[PDB]
């Protein structure tokens, strides 16, 4: 599903890099430790939760009963 | 005039005749101020014993226990460890104030 | 009152899986028959071989109470001394004809020692202090 | 013999940074009892502003009303206390939400579909595809206009990305945000992490001057051993920089001329923080809390 | 249940505390199983020394004379084993004080000789701590373990 907002761990706010995280992928083209560091994301606990992710709420959300296929 | 009185509770049926051997049960409290306040109480040098026990984690309560040698009682001991540790935070708080004002 | 003195030598100090404890093996240097075999905690109190430790054992400090920590201006036997322990006699031991042995535990840190005459003064007390100079 | 004037002859407090989100800095000769006692009420005591009743007028979008709900509070809100006061308990929810103590936030999404150009991208695809944390609007209630007009609620981090919608869904809830503390639900925790650590000590035991020296600086991070020549051989520069990696134990070499332990009342606090309040008032708040709860222990009849 | 001529039957003849032996054999079944058994080879060590806070702090973590622990309602405690550089006590020795505290002070203390299951070699040289002691109440040699 989405983010989550906070890291389970430590607690530091993660759900608004999950965004800046692909752009620095696709459009900067950097690997995946480099981006992470970038982010501010330095304790593995943290780091591990955008790295980490999977995001099916882009898959959910395909299905739409409210609206034309 | 309504002051607490279900915080702090002297536990008789382990207090002893003359004073000097009491227990206590402070509610709503765990390490954080059991083991703060257990550290200053034994720096009183008529305290014999002192150390707190928390009968259960799962509920807020705080056995503490001080015995004395004499000519201090235990609750004596317990307010004058109190009063140090209301000291000892003016210590931290005011230093810390003079390196903020420093830099 | 003082129940026994000697100086050893110290010829083996074995820490032997411990990081505090090491295990002191030491003969005398005034009669040949009186050996020793102590553990101290050599953090607070180092010994190399070939020292010369001076061993009294005590059975008080000059019916008290109790052990209360030191305070103003109190005066003990320990003052001359660099290392106090504090335990019991458990076992009495003949080893031959005049080569009685004691047996001492210092809450754990046992003690050997080994000699004729001083079944005068050992008892199998409950109380006895141990203190080493130098 | 230990006194509070002896004490205050034998702190130190070295602040090495200070910033709007983290500080770190050290409190030389205290016990481990009080400073493990700051590092508690940081994360627990100390309270702070987050969300706790959310209403749900209408919420079609694919996630579920209890996630999204639990979303919200985790939201760090940037408000100071002691501009709100504590709710009470003992009596109806008419009369528990005044302007004193609550904060209500406000949320209407509803996503339609765009008329763009061409496997595009939905933000470009779809209008309003993504409720970001800074949609949350403040609704001043009461006397919250002449009191939070120099400072309106907005959550700590606006980006952060609380649901995805799709034309047809709608998120429409109100919430409010109350004060509390992080021993009854983390997310009041004013912290990202307070901790501390203890400041290692490196033991050089033999001159390992000359090329075991130049192997000696590789076992460490760099800035921690240094060299200048076989004298002034193979000192400790900065033993405040080491991690203690154990990485000098494993060489045989060296594993008898070097010993590693802490100086056990040198502690180094490492205070963030959620953007709430700055990193180095959530510590006066936390020394303040530790000596205002002995002063209701104190001030307080001693019972039965 | 839910009378008195039951009550009183699973506090008499079916409570725990009788059944500590089993009759199979006459062998214990009832102790502590996994990590109390590897902290009291680490707490009755010979490493282990703690100092006066910290000694009178593990007496009462674990007895507590307001629930009715203790047999004295005063808690006793002994003297260090070492006194001149730092007062010291030994781990052994808060095994002596916990016996000390829940025994009734009318009758003496225990006498034991017994063993572990750790082999002196482990130890180092001239180790003596497979062997158990227990004189007068007092731990005074040897480790604690399953055994
Ligand atoms: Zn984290």
């Amino acid at each position: 599903m989405i983010v989550p907002v906070r890291c389970f761990s430590c607690g530091k706010v993660v759900g608004d890099k999950w965004e800046s995280y692909l752009n620095l992928l696709q459009e900067d083209e950097l690997d995946e430790g480099t981006a992470l560091s970038r982010l501010g994301l330095k304790r593995y606990c943290c780091r591990r939760m955008i790295l980490t992710h999977v995001d099916l709420i882009e898959k959910f959300l395909r299905y739409n009963p409210l609206e034309k296929r | 005039e309504e002051p607490d009185r279900e915080k702090i509770k002297l536990l008789t049926q382990a207090t002893s005749e003359d004073g000097t051997s009491a227990s206590f049960q402070i509610v709503e409290e765990d390490h954080t101020l059991g083991n703060a306040l257990r550290y200053v109480i034994m720096k009183n040098p008529d305290v014999e014993f002192c150390g707190y026990s928390i009968p259960h984690p799962s509920e807020n309560l705080l056995n503490i226990r001080i015995q004395t040698y004499g000519e201090t009682t235990a609750v004596d001991a317990l307010q004058k460890g109190l009063k140090d540790l209301m000291d000892l935070c003016d210590v931290v708080e005011s230093k810390f104030t003079e390196k903020i004002k420093s830099m | 009152n003082t129940l026994f003195d000697d100086i050893f030598q110290v010829s083996e100090v074995d820490p032997g899986r411990y990081n505090k404890v090491c295990r002191i093996e030491a003969a005398s240097t005034t009669q040949d028959q009186c050996k020793l075999t102590l553990d101290i905690n050599v953090e607070l109190f180092p010994v190399a071989a070939q020292d010369s430790l001076t061993v009294t054992i005590a059975s008080s400090l000059n019916a008290t109470r109790s052990w209360r920590p030191p305070q103003a201006g109190d005066r003990s036997l320990a003052d001359d001394y660099d290392y106090v322990m504090y335990g019991t006699a458990y076992k009495f031991e003949e080893v031959s004809k005049d080569l009685i042995a004691v047996y001492y535990s210092f809450g754990g840190l046992l003690m050997r020692l080994e000699g004729n005459y001083r079944n005068l003064n050992n008892l199998k007390q409950e109380n006895a202090y141990l203190l080493i100079r130098r | 013999e230990w006194n509070v004037e002896k004490f205050k002859k034998d702190f130190e407090v070295n602040i090495s940074s200070l910033d709007a989100r983290e500080a770190n800095f050290d409190l030389i000769n205290i016990d481990t009892s009080i400073a493990n006692a700051f590092r508690r009420i940081m994360i627990s005591e100390v309270p702070s502003v987050a969300a706790e009743y959310v209403y749900f007028f209408n919420n079609t979008s694919v996630i579920q009303d209890e996630v999204l709900a639990h979303r919200i509070g985790l939201v760090p809100l940037k408000v100071d206390p002691d501009m709100l006061t504590w709710v009470d308990s003992n009596l109806p929810d008419d009369e528990k939400f005044t302007d004193e103590n609550t904060i209500v936030l406000s949320l209407n999404v509803k996503c339609t579909r765009n008329p763009d150009a061409p496997s595009t991208d939905p933000k470009e695809l779809y209008n309003n595809a993504h409720v970001y944390a800074r949609d949350l609007k403040f609704e001043p209630q009461g006397r919250q206009s002449t009191t939070f007009a120099d400072c309106p609620v907005v959550p700590a981090d606006p980006d952060i990305l609380l649901a995805k919608l799709r034309p047809g869904q709608e998120i429409s809830l109100k919430a409010h945000c109350i004060l509390g503390i992080g021993g009854d639900h983390a997310k009041f925790s004013p912290v990202s992490t307070a901790s501390y650590r203890l400041l290692p000590q490196i033991n050089i035991l033999q001159p390992i001057k000359g090329e075991s020296a130049r192997r000696f600086q590789k076992c460490f991070p760099p800035g921690v051993i240094g060299i200048d020549e076989g004298s002034d051989e193979a000192y400790v520069k900065d033993a405040r920089k080491d991690t203690v990696s154990r990485e000098v134990l494993r060489y045989e070499e060296f594993a008898d001329k070097v010993k590693l332990g802490r100086v056990r009342n040198h502690f180094i606090f490492n205070v963030e923080s959620a953007g709430a309040m700055t990193p180095e008032e959530i510590f006066f708040k936390s020394v303040r809390i530790l000596k205002n709860k002995a002063e209701y222990l104190k001030n307080c009849p001693i019972t039965q | 249940p839910q009378n008195e001529n039951a009550r009183a039957e699973a506090l008499n003849l079916a409570n725990t505390d009788s059944q500590y032996l089993t009759p199979t054999s006459g062998s214990p079944v009832r102790g502590l199983i996994q990590d109390h058994i590897s902290a009291g080879v680490w707490l009755t060590s010979k490493d282990s020394f703690f100092t006066r806070e910290q000694y009178q702090q593990y007496i009462y973590g674990c007895i507590r004379p307001e629930d009715g622990h203790t047999t004295r309602s005063k808690i006793v405690t002994l003297p260090p084993t070492i006194f001149k550089p730092y007062p010291l006590w030994t781990g052994k020795q808060i095994i002596t004080t916990v016996l000390l505290n829940v025994t009734p002070p009318d009758m003496p203390g225990i006498n034991l000789i017994s063993k572990n299951k750790i082999k002196n070699e482990y130890w180092g040289k001239g180790s003596l701590e497979n062997e158990v002691l227990f004189k007068d109440g007092a731990l005074l040699c040897g480790i604690l373990d399953k055994s």
